[PDB]
């Protein structure tokens, strides 16, 4: 039972760190998407 | 007539064009800037260039003819089926309006500017240059030979046109190129006339957003071009036989040459009134129609159709467009010298009048009939509408009554007394009166014929008032007797109103003539 409860502790820690990474990557991806759209519009205007 | 047809001060006639106007430095720079922007597919800044200086200055910014063609093609990129393309071209919709709508609005505003020459508002050189550009566009939009179913010439050597190296704007082929194909001009006309009354959302949107405004603009431009051609391109004095040959080359002659079919009269009558309420006679073959620009008949997922038009609105607009087509036909015809007839278009005024009368008298819905015969400006449509009214009246009297009384009302519009005497003759003959041979079972169709008869007579009466006014309605006993005979026909119809065949009251035109020129029911209520 001690091994299994320690297994759950490490499982929950890995779960929380995975969600932290997932939020970080999703936030970065959304910011990059919006920035890319803005940069595309800016480049099209400048080229024209 | 006006200055638009008789202002040739700044023209520099050439072999291809007689309206040609040379460019000045400012206009040359404007043309170069517009073409340069159009090359970069920066249509938003083209429209902004034209709109930012519209109505804010005395001098006028003239649209080049090739930019006019670009705007014509842009007007076919309606949002309802081209939303992704338009959003991709202009992701930041700074004008909060579609490219199609802005281009169409600019086209209509510049057409309005061209239709009246305000020499005080705009200097004459700019107006003449604008006329030259529009006429060049129209001459580039010459229809191809009709099919049952040369690249680009720039008159100006001072600048390179944007259309020289391209033929599509945003995936849509240029309007001139699309219509300069053997069976596409007639196809476009039939498409818009059929979809003007469709209840299907994509077809009605195609007619209402793209093709009816464009057809309005094209018909107006062809009318102006026809007037300019008759004023200048002809040789003034003529042996009355070379003039017919020149008229066969007129812009309206080529316009309607793509509509000749086999028999112009009946096929034209079906074409103008396509998808109307009239019963199709003699089992005429159905006219195939297809969308002009790829998926005009589809609605893209992103667009949500959120506009509803009442049936009266759609019918009114469609019938007005049909009247414009018929009026252009009659404008071409009325110049034909008497006795002679046109060579290239096999068209006769009597044949067209009789065909339109046959189609009108076969209407089973009164709403479209009235929409056709109710016009906001009597003087504009004065040269053919009375003829159609009298012809439809004659045909209705022919089918309703075995004795066809000859109607001379059109030339009787000159003398009100003669018109009133003829009305008295028709009503005393009981032809205009409600007919006794009509049975009880077929009372509805007889009512329809009578109400159409009343509409035709009302149109002729409005034209009579337009040509003579209200001067001797009671001073001349003839008009008083005409009013009393209208009352006699009122009593005749009231006889069967009391016969109680149907609860609905029959059409009685006494109140309407009273409101117009019956002096409010003569002395029934006045005295």
């Amino acid at each position: 039972q001690e091994e299994v409860i320690a297994l759950f502790e490490k499982c929950r820690n890995k779960y929380k760190e995975g969600q932290k990474k997932y939020m970080e990557i999703d936030e970065a991806l959304n910011r990059l998407h919006n920035s890319l759209k803005a940069r595309d519009q800016n480049y099209k205007n400048a080229e024209k | 007539d006006g200055a638009l047809i008789n202002s040739v001060l700044y023209v520099s006639p050439r072999n291809g064009a007689h309206y040609f106007v040379e460019l000045t430095e400012k206009h040359l720079l404007a043309f170069e800037m517009l073409n340069s922007m159009c090359l970069l597919e920066n249509y938003d800044h083209v429209l902004l260039f034209l709109e930012c200086q519209f109505g804010k200055s005395h001098n006028l910014a003239v649209i080049p003819f090739d930019i006019i063609l670009v705007l014509f093609t842009l007007s076919t990129l309606s949002e309802y089926y081209k939303e992704p393309i338009l959003r991709a071209n202009d992701p930041y919709n700074t004008s909060r309006e579609t490219l199609s709508r802005r281009a169409l609005k600019l086209l209509q505003k510049y057409l309005a500017i061209l239709k009246e020459f305000d020499s005080e508002q705009y200097n004459l050189y700019d107006l003449e240059l604008l006329r030259c550009q529009f006429f060049l566009a129209i001459d580039t939009l010459t229809p191809k030979k009709q099919k049952w179913g040369k690249t680009f010439k720039n008159p100006y050597r001072s600048y390179i046109s944007c259309l020289e190296q391209r033929n599509t704007i945003l995936g849509n082929r240029l309007l001139n190129l699309k219509l300069n194909e053997p069976g596409e001009f007639i196809n476009m006309i039939l498409w818009t006339l059929s979809n003007s009354l469709q209840e299907s959302t994509p077809l009605f949107l195609s007619s209402h957003e793209i093709w009816m405004p464009l057809l309005e603009i094209l018909i107006d431009l062809f009318s102006c071009r026809q007037d300019y051609f008759i004023q200048h391109e002809v040789a003034q004095n003529v042996s009355k036989s070379l003039f017919v040959q020149r008229l066969s080359e007129s812009p309206l002659a080529v316009f309607f040459e793509s509509l000749n079919t086999r028999n112009f009269a009946n096929r034209f009558s079906e074409y103008v009134f396509l998808n109307c309420d009239y019963k199709l006679p003699s089992d005429n073959y159905a006219t195939p129609v297809h969308p002009v620009y790829n998926g005009e008949n589809t609605i893209v997922d992103t667009y949500i159709p959120t506009i509803k038009c009442s049936p009266l609105y759609k019918s009114q607009k469609s019938l007005a467009l049909r009247r414009k087509l018929i009026g252009s036909c009659f404008k071409l015809l009325l110049r034909v010298p008497d006795g002679h007839r046109l060579i290239t278009p096999r068209i006769v005024a009597d044949d067209v009048i009789q065909g339109i009368s046959r189609t009108l008298a076969s209407f089973n819905d009164i709403l479209q009939f009235k929409k056709f015969f109710m016009t906001e400006n009597l003087s504009q449509e004065s040269y053919f509408i009375p003829l159609l009214a009298e012809g439809t009246l004659s045909e209705i009297l022919k089918d309703t009554q075995e004795c066809v009384v000859i109607l001379t009302l059109v030339e009787n519009l000159s003398d009100g007394v003669s018109f009133c005497n003829e009305v008295i003759g028709l009503v005393k003959s009981k032809c205009f009166a409600f007919t006794e041979q009509c049975s009880q079972a077929s009372y509805e169709e007889a009512v329809l014929n009578i109400e159409k008869c009343d509409v035709c007579l009302l149109v002729l009466l409005r034209y009579l008032l337009h040509l003579i006014g209200t001067e001797a309605i009671l001073d001349a006993k003839e008009q008083l007797e005409m009013l009393h005979a209208i009352e006699k026909n009122d009593s005749g119809r009231r006889q069967w109103a009391k016969a109680l065949n149907l609860g609905n009251d029959p059409p009685l035109l006494y109140p309407i003539v009273s409101q117009m020129f019956g002096v409010h029911d003569k002395s029934v209520i006045i005295e």
